[PDB]
């Protein structure tokens, strides 16, 4: 999930994901490549 | 009065769908279902809120966003802008997912305030006729 | 020629700052450190591969601004069902383009996001 200024920060599986909702891109940051993102994605 | 399972306001009707389509598929999807079906345009501060809390009945996750009938038709990456330096844009280095010309409301807005996103991710939507 | 805490590339000088600032206040704040200069615009891969490694050595991690704002402003929005787009409610009001010191690829935020930038200018 994104607050006002959050997205300065380099991206995190468990924080952004886990420990909050996240949306696609947001995943997507994290991971950078597709496949993982799907393999995530799918299971989320 | 609309067909079963769509409500109304102000003489349209309506239906959020919870399965996942493009914004593509999922306009096409609505002008399948009923006459003169789209995705659903927010054209006033009462249609606004009726589909808002419209929405909010069907979709609780966060995850994911609900697609609405706006899009940008140009097929470049920006529009009519240059460099802050006055050249034109020549090379272009874009992730395909970065183009976010089509839009979708969110949970944490309670489904008012129309964000950007990717064109070709699967989302909920809603129909109107 | 690049006055020493500057950086020189196919006769272009660069130089990374890590004061956060939104778009047009880095834009801007170039403008500034020096006549002609401005944020970076790529155009050339290696030229973008130079400026990626650039602020990467520097400022390790962080996002970086680029010459590129109000990227969807003029497109042309609307309806499917052709109404009349009147009543708006853009939860953003402009997006701009940047980097991170990771990989060279563009990307989008709004314009108002606070990030790092790299300033160009020319001879
Ligand atoms: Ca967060
Ligand atoms: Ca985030
Ligand atoms: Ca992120
Ligand atoms: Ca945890
Ligand atoms: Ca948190
Ligand atoms: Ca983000
Ligand atoms: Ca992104
Ligand atoms: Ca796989
Ligand atoms: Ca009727
Ligand atoms: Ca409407
Ligand atoms: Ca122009
Ligand atoms: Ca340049």
């Amino acid at each position: 999930a994104n607050s006002f200024l959050e997205e300065v920060k380099q991206g995190n599986l468990e924080r952004e994901c886990l420990e909050e909702a996240c949306s696609l891109e947001e995943a997507r940051e994290v991971f950078e490549d597709a496949e993982q993102t799907d393999e995530f994605w799918s299971k989320y | 009065d609309c067909s079963s399972g769509w409500s109304s306001y102000e003489g349209h009707c309506y239906k959020v769908f919870k399965q996942s389509k493009t914004w593509a598929d999922a306009e096409s999807f609505c002008t399948k279902q009923v006459n003169g079906g789209h995705l659903v345009s927010i054209e006033s501060s009462g249609e606004a809120d009726f589909v808002g809390q419209l929405i909010a009945q069907k979709i609780k996750s966060a995850k994911i966003h609900v697609w609405i009938g706006l899009r940008a038709q140009n097929k470049e990456k920006q529009c009519s802008i240059e460099w802050s330096d006055g050249s034109s844009i020549s090379y272009e280095n874009w992730i395909e997912e970065e183009s976010k010309k089509c839009l979708g409301v969110h949970i944490e807005t309670g489904f008012h305030k129309w964000e950007n996103f990717y064109c070709e991710q699967q989302d909920p939507f809603v129909c109107e006729a | 020629d690049c006055p020493s805490d500057w950086s020189s590339y196919e006769g272009h000088c660069y130089k990374p700052f890590n004061e956060p600032k939104n778009w047009a206040d880095a834009e801007n704040f170039c403008t500034q450190q020096h006549t002609g200069s401005h944020l970076v615009s790529f155009q050339s891969t290696e030229e973008a591969d130079f400026v990626v490694k650039l602020a990467f050595q520097t400022f390790d991690y962080g996002i970086f601004w680029m010459g590129l704002s109000k990227i969807w402003n003029q497109c042309n929005w609307q309806w499917s069902n052709a109404a009349m787009l009147k009543y708006t409610d853009w939860a953003e009001e402009s997006y701009c383009v940047y980097f991170k010191s990771t990989n060279n690829k563009w990307r989008s935020i709004t314009c108002r996001m606070i990030a790092n930038f790299v300033c160009e200018f020319q001879a």
